[PDB]
RNA sequence: CCUUGUUGCUGUGAAGGCUGGCGAAAGCCAGCUGGAGGCGGCAAGCCGUAUUGAUCUGCAAAUCAUUGGCGUAAGCAGGGUA
RNA sequence: GAGCCUCUAGUGGAUGUUUUACACAUGUAAGGGAAUUCGGCAAAAUGGAUGCGUAACUUCGGGAGAAGUAUUGGUUCAAUUG
RNA sequence: CCUCGUCAUUUAAAUGGUGACGCGCAUGAAUGGAAUGACGAGAUUCCCACUGUCCCUACAUGUAGACUAGCGAACCCAUUU
RNA sequence: UAGAAAGCGACGCGGCUUUUUGAUUCUUCGAUGUCGGCUCUUCCUAGCAUGGCCAUGCAGCCGUGGCGAAGUGUUGGAUUGUUCACCCACUAACAGGGAACGUGAGCUGGGUUUAGACCGUCGUGAGACAGGUUAGUUUUAUCCUACUGUCCAAACAGUUGAAGGGAGUGUGGAUUAGUACGAAAGGAAACCCACACGUGACCUCUGGUGCAGCGGGUGUGCGGAAGUGCAACUGCCAUGCUACGUCUCCUCAAGCAUAGCUGGAAGCCUCUAAGCUAGAAAUGAGUCCUGACUCUGGAAGACGGCCGGGAAGACGACCCGUAGUUAA
C-alpha cells in the first residue's frame, strides 16, 4: 500500500507518512518530507538535486517513459 | 484571604509519596475471583517489551440511533506494541491458608530435576559458586517425604499457586543468565483437582496459548522509565514564574501560610521522577503469532514476518511467540512485564468490538523507512 | 445554549483537530458578502480555564468584528464558520493536510449563509456537518 | 592667574569668485570653484541613561558586562601660584 | 592608528571525574502575534554604498538620510571615469 | 473640590488620549500671558513593521554547582527544641 | 383576580456573626519589613451550577419558595496602582468568605511615606497642605526544626497485608417526537455516539531541537592544489528527549432528606412508639499507589570489594557480565 507519489522528488510515499499541501489556486499536492517542500518554496529546480528520481530520469541514469 | 480566582490542583495525590520502585520485576499481587463452576486454569504470565509499530484496521462502529441506511465501512490507523512470550516451565507449588491476618503459606514443594537457569537465581554472583544448591533434596522422593507433603497441602489449604520460570537463554539480547520466577494462581474446580492438575505438569512447558487468545482484554503490570531527580515544573506540572524574577523561575513561589507553622504534604517539591510501578487495565489483544512464521491479511497478499527491516533498534529479531496490543506500554525495550486476566469485564463499546486487520507496517525504525522488504529495495536501486 | 446577544440556534458536533485560530487572530473572509477581514473576539462552546486563550479549529463558530469591508458593515459583531486553517490536521484514517491561508464564512443565527459564493478550497469534514457549504465551495479536499 | 601638552576618517555645502543664458533696465536662472559652523555619523578619549542585569562573607568601604550621551570645542589634562 | 586575521618582540596553572536539580552567560522554535505587564521592560526587526522619488509647517536657514522603492558575488570583455 | 463633569471622536468594551464647552473650590499678563519652527538618554496616547512578553513550554552549548586530591574561614550562640 | 399566611408582611419585639467601620490602650519603640498584583496549597457554608426530593397562583416549556448535602466546578478581556466599581465576549454557572486584612532571607515595585524640582491656595517670612505633578539603591541560610526524595536499621529466593493516601467531572448531538400536554401558540422524559477540562503513561506517525555525521560560502594564515586553524555564518540530518502528537478513566454494601408498608397508644385513625421496603455527584469497601509485625524454602560455605557495562543514577543504591553467541 502507498499514499501516492511525491510531486517534487518523484519518490513513492509509504502509507501513513508524508503530507498534502493545498494552495489557494485550488490544487492539492503530495510531498515526501519537509525537505522537499522547502526546496519548492525556495525555487530550487528538482533536476539539479541529483539524488531525486526526477533528476536521475532527466539525466538518463534511469530508464523512463 | 481567599485566593482571587479558582483553578484545579497540580497532579494527583493518589500517587504520593512518589518514591522509586524497589526492584525491576513485578509480582501480580491481586488475582480475579475463583469460581468452582469452571475447569482448572492459570491466570497470568511473564513477557518482554520489544518495541512499537502501526497497523490499519477496518471498522463499522456508529451510533445505534444513526438513521443512515448504508453499512458504512471505514479504515482506521492505530499504534501497537509487540511483546515476546517464550514458554514458561513449571517447577513447584505452594499452598496457603486463610487466617485473621490474611493468607499465609503452609509449604512449598519442588520438582525432582531443576534447570541451571533457575538455580542461577539463587546465587548472587554467577561465576563464583560451588554449585551445591539443591543436591540433597532428591532423597525426599525416596523417603516418601513428598507423599506426606502432598497430603498436608491437600488436607489444609484455601488457595494453591504454581511456581514458573522463564527460559532466558532463548533471548540472547538480554545478556542474562538467571531466569525470572513468578508465582501464578489456579482458578476453577476444588483443591484436590487443582493439586492433581499441578502434579501432572511439574517439569513441563506451558505455551502462552493456554492462557490467552485473540480479542481478549488483559491487564499489564510494569515499572515505568526512569528520569532521575527533577524539579516541580516537570514532576507536578506547575507554571513558570514571571520573566524578570531573581532567584529562579522554575519553582513554586509560596509553599504555605504562617499557620500551621509547618509545610504540608500536599505542596509540590523537587525529587525522584519515574521508575514506579503502574498497572494498565483492559488492554486488547489484536494479534498472536510466531517470530519466524510469515503471515498475510485478506488484502495484503505479501507474506512477511513481524520483524521490520534491520530489526527493532536495540533488540534485533523476534524468534519466539508474540502478542500485539493496542497503544503504549510501561518501560523501555528489554524490561520484564507481568500479564494478568482482566479483573472484571468491561461495558464500554470501544472495548467489546471486533478487529479486522488489512495492513501491518514493517519498514525500518532507523531513519525514514521507505520500503517494506529487501526485494523492494533491490528493485528500486539497480541490480 | 442560546444566551446574550447574537445567540446560535443550530449546534453541531465538534471534531477533535488541532486548534490553530485563537482570540486576537485576524483572518480573511472567503464569501462575497462584502466583508474582507475579520478579527476574532470569542469562540462558541468554550468554558475556559485560568490563563488560557480560547481557540478553534475547522467547523467551529467564532464571534468576530469586521475590520475591513464596505462601510455599512464595519465595526459590527458577526458569526462565522472556519473552513480552512494553516496549522496541520490529522484525519482518523491517518492522512495529514495543510492549507496555504486560513479563512471563514459568515452565517445567520439560524445557520443560513450570508453570501452565495465561496472562494477557494474547503475541508471535506466541514461539508459533512454544514451541508449548505457543499453547494457553493470552490473545491473539496 | 602664569607656563605647557592633546584634532585622525567621513557627510552637508554659508560668504566670496568664474563661465553660459534671459532682460530696456534693475537683477533673475543654470553648471562649476571655494570651504564657514559652541552643525550631523564615527575613532582615541571624556562621561554615566537603561537592564531597577551580575556582585552584595565582593576583584572593589562604589567595581564588571551589554546598552547609551558628547566627541573642530562656554572640550579634556600635567606642573608652578592664589 | 574601527572590528576580524598574520610578521617582529613577548607570554600562562587548586587534580581528577561526562558531570542530577536550581542558577548565570548565550543559541533555536509549529500555529497565533502584545492576548503579557503599571508600562513593549527585555529581545527581535532596520542597517554600508549607488540611483530614482520625497509632505505639513517654518524665524526661509531648515524639516531631510523625511517617508516610499530598486540594485550589489564570481568570470571574460569593451570604454576610460561616466 | 464636587468629579470617573457633559457632548463628539478613537475600541467589541475607554477611571485613558485628542477635539469642543465654561460663574474658573482656588486661570491670567516681565510674581510675565498667548500661538509656532529647529533641538531633547525629559513626561504622555495611537498606528505600521517585528518578535518566547504571553498562550505553553520544549531541546541544546559554555561556566559554576554534586562526587574526589591539596589548602582552609566567618556571622551567630541561656539552650534541653 | 377569591382569600391573613402560593408568594408577600407595615407598626413593633428577640437573637447570632466578626467578613465593614468605630470604641478602648492589655502585649511589642537595644525594630515582629507597611497597599495591590503574580505563584501555590488547604479550610468554612449562610448552596451560584451539577445529583436526590417537598410545596406552588405546578397544563407543557421557563420559573419561584423550602430540605439532606461542601465530592467536582466557578473563565478570557477594555479604562484604572488599586481592593472596589463599570462595560464587552464566552459559559452548566461565571456564589460569598477565612488562614499574622495567608504568602517580600518567594518575586515585583505601579500607589503611599526621606533628601531635587513645578503649579494652585494659605503665611510679612523661614515654610505648610489624607490638594494635583514628575525623578527617586529592595542585603544575608553554610545552624535547629518542618517538608521532598536517598541509604542503613532488615543475608539470599518467593510472598503476606496492619495502617496511611486516593479520581474522574461536565457539556452537546441523535432517538423517543413535532409525541404526551394544550383553544391555539408552543412543547418535555433512559440506553448509544462526539467533544472539552482534569489524571497516568508512551514515541509507531507528525511538529520542534541539532550534541555524533555529511555538505556550502565570506575575510585572513600554513609557496600552489589537496588536507586544514581562527572569526564566526549557513543547508540537511541518525539515536535520544519532548507536545503542537498517540493511548487512558467502574462496581458493590450500608443508608440522608423524603415518599411508603404493617401497627398500638386512643375499639376509629395514623410512615413510629417496636419492626420492615425503596432511596443522593454524599459515606465505607474492592479494582489503583505505599508496605509494620510476620510466614514458607535451600545449603559448609556464603557474601562484599576490585575489573568491565547500562535499560539505572547527584553520591550511595538498582539491573547485569568476567574464558564466553565475551570484548576489540
Amino acid at each position: 500500500f502507498y499514499e501516492g507519489t511525491c510531486v517534487y522528488s518523484g519518490y513513492p510515499v509509504p502509507r501513513g507518512k508524508g503530507t498534502y499541501f493545498v494552495s489557494l489556486d485550488d490544487k492539492s499536492s503530495l510531498f515526501f518530507s519537509s525537505k522537499y517542500k522547502n526546496f519548492s518554496d525556495k525555487k530550487i529546480k528538482a533536476k539539479r538535486v541529483k539524488q531525486t528520481l526526477m533528476s536521475k530520469q532527466f539525466c538518463g541514469k534511469v530508464e523512463s517513459v | 484571604s481567599c485566593r482571587n480566582y479558582s483553578a484545579p490542583r497540580h497532579g494527583s495525590l493518589a500517587y504520593c509519596p512518589k518514591k522509586r520502585a524497589k526492584t525491576t520485576k513485578p509480582a501480580i499481587k491481586s488475582f480475579p475471583k475463583d469460581d468452582a463452576s469452571k475447569p482448572v486454569h492459570l491466570t497470568g504470565y511473564l513477557a518482554y517489551k520489544v518495541g512499537m509499530t502501526h497497523v490499519v484496521r477496518l471498522s463499522t462502529r456508529r451510533s445505534k440511533t444513526e438513521r443512515v441506511l448504508k453499512e458504512t465501512q471505514k479504515e482506521v490507523l492505530d499504534a501497537v506494541t509487540i511483546l515476546e512470550v517464550p514458554a514458561m516451565r513449571i517447577f513447584g507449588m505452594v499452598g496457603y491458608k486463610s487466617t485473621v491476618n490474611g493468607l499465609k503459606a503452609i509449604k512449598t514443594v519442588y520438582a525432582e530435576h531443576l534447570d541451571e537457569q533457575v538455580l542461577a537465581r539463587l546465587r548472587k554472583r554467577n561465576s563464583r559458586s560451588s554449585k551445591l544448591m539443591f543436591k540433597l533434596y532428591p532423597q525426599k522422593y525416596e523417603n516418601g517425604d513428598i507423599k506426606r507433603d502432598y497430603e498436608l497441602l491437600k488436607r489444609e489449604s484455601d488457595v494453591v499457586r504454581v511456581l514458573a520460570h522463564t527460559q532466558v537463554s532463548k533471548i540472547p539480547s538480554l545478556n542474562l543468565k538467571k531466569a525470572h520466577i513468578l508465582e501464578i494462581q489456579l482458578n476453577g474446580g476444588t483443591i484436590e483437582e487443582k493439586i492433581e492438575w499441578a502434579i501432572e505438569r511439574l517439569e513441563k512447558e506451558i505455551p502462552v496459548s493456554e492462557v490467552f487468545s485473540q480479542q481478549d482484554l488483559i491487564d499489564v503490570i510494569g515499572v515505568t522509565k526512569g528520569k532521575g531527580k527533577e524539579g516541580t515544573t516537570k514532576r507536578f506540572g506547575t507554571t513558570i514564574l514571571q520573566h524578570k524574577s531573581r532567584k529562579g523561575k522554575r519553582k513554586v513561589a509560596c509553599i504555605g501560610a504562617w499557620h500551621p507553622a509547618n509545610v504540608r504534604r500536599t505542596v509540590a517539591r523537587a525529587g525522584q521522577l519515574g521508575f514506579h510501578r503502574r498497572t494498565a487495565q483492559n488492554k486488547k489483544i489484536y494479534m498472536m503469532g510466531n517470530g519466524k512464521t510469515p503471515f498475510s491479511t485478506e488484502y495484503d497478499l505479501t507474506s512477511k514476518t513481524i520483524n521490520p527491516m534491520g530489526g527493532f533498534l536495540r533488540y534485533g529479531n523476534v524468534k519466539s511467540d508474540f502478542i500485539m496490543v493496542k497503544g503504549g506500554i510501561q518501560g523501555p525495550s528489554k524490561r520484564v512485564l507481568a500479564l494478568r486476566k482482566a479483573f472484571a469485564p468491561s461495558n464500554l463499546g470501544k472495548d467489546n468490538e471486533e478487529i479486522v486487520l488489512k495492513f501491518v507496517d514493517a519498514s525500518s525504525k532507523k531513519g525514514y523507512g521507505r520500503f517494506q522488504t529487501t526485494e523492494e529495495k533491490k528493485a528500486y536501486f539497480g541490480i | 445554549p442560546g444566551k446574550g446577544k447574537q445567540p446560535l440556534d443550530a449546534i453541531k458536533n465538534r471534531y477533535g483537530f488541532t486548534r490553530g485560530i485563537q482570540v486576537g487572530t485576524v483572518l480573511a473572509c472567503a464569501d462575497n458578502s462584502g466583508a474582507k477581514m475579520l478579527k476574532t473576539i470569542g469562540v462558541k462552546g468554550v468554558s475556559g480555564r485560568l490563563n488560557r486563550l480560547p481557540a478553534a479549529g475547522p467547523g467551529d463558530v467564532i464571534v468576530a468584528s469586521v475590520v475591513k469591508g464596505r462601510s455599512d458593515m464595519r465595526k459590527k459583531i458577526v458569526l462565522a464558520v472556519i473552513i480552512r486553517q494553516k496549522q496541520m490536521i490529522r484525519r482518523k484514517d491517518g492522512v495529514r493536510l495543510q492549507f496555504e491561508e486560513s479563512a471563514a464564512v459568515i452565517i445567520s443565527n439560524k445557520g443560513d449563509l450570508k453570501g452565495t459564493q465561496i472562494s477557494g478550497p474547503v475541508l471535506r469534514e466541514v461539508c459533512d456537518i454544514w451541508p449548505k457549504i457543499s453547494s457553493q465551495a470552490g473545491s473539496i479536499y
